[PDB]
């Protein structure tokens, strides 16, 4: 009903800062939920696999 | 307590050195200094009050 | 810590309109009367002494 | 004679309402908001459910 309309999106993420680069989306259809953030992952820091 | 307000300047108050523009923000006093029309200031020089 | 920088505002509200019109003054400054023909004729009748 | 003008097809301009002709727009419309769907849960009846 008016030119140049708008539409919003509601990316839900987990992390201290929801706008920092690299934040992972919470309810992603392709990406499985990180089922350690609310669990043991809050107690320690698991290193990530890499090369060598 | 929290209070929020806009406190903008009135229209027809384009900022200097900009003149022609149509998104003019009448809130940034740093650019709106003096560039108003609906109000005029005039100071007065008077002898000091002794305290 | 979702601040106000996450939510993006939509259409700003239009609070006030501001037209510019002069205090037009001609009804009080002059004397008007509607003329019914493209030529308007006024009568000036003067009272004269025997020296005109 | 006062062309309507248009937005320069720049998301910078379109959101702010910066136009090219006259009567700069108040702002976009609001077509709605789309949020991510909620993943469904696998019923726990496959394994033992013993309320403690």
């Amino acid at each position: 009903n008016s030119p140049t309309g708008q539409v919003f999106a509601l990316r839900a993420v987990y992390g201290k800062d929801p706008v920092a680069a690299g934040a992972k989306e919470a309810f992603h259809p392709m990406y499985g939920p990180d089922a350690m953030f609310s669990g043991q992952g809050a107690a320690k820091k698991f290193p990530a696999l890499a090369a060598s | 307590l929290l209070v929020r307000y806009a406190l903008s300047a009135n229209p027809y108050t384009v900022a200097k050195d900009e003149k022609e523009a149509r998104i003019i923000d009448g809130g940034d006093m740093d650019k709106m200094a003096g560039r108003s029309d609906l109000s005029v200031l005039l100071g007065v020089k008077l002898p000091k009050i002794i305290i | 810590s979702t601040t106000t920088n996450s939510n993006s505002i939509g259409r700003p509200n239009l609070v006030a309109l501001t037209r510019a019109t002069t205090k037009l003054i001609y009804s009080d400054i002059v004397a008007t009367q509607r003329t019914n023909q493209p030529v308007a004729a006024f009568y000036g009748i003067k009272y004269l002494n025997p020296d005109n | 004679a006062e062309i309507g003008g248009d937005h320069g097809y720049n998301a910078t301009n379109i959101a702010a309402g910066q136009t090219s002709g006259a009567v700069t727009q108040i702002g976009p419309a609001v077509m709605g908001m789309v949020r991510r769907a909620i993943p469904n849960l696998i019923a726990f009846d496959i394994c033992g459910v013993q309320p403690m």
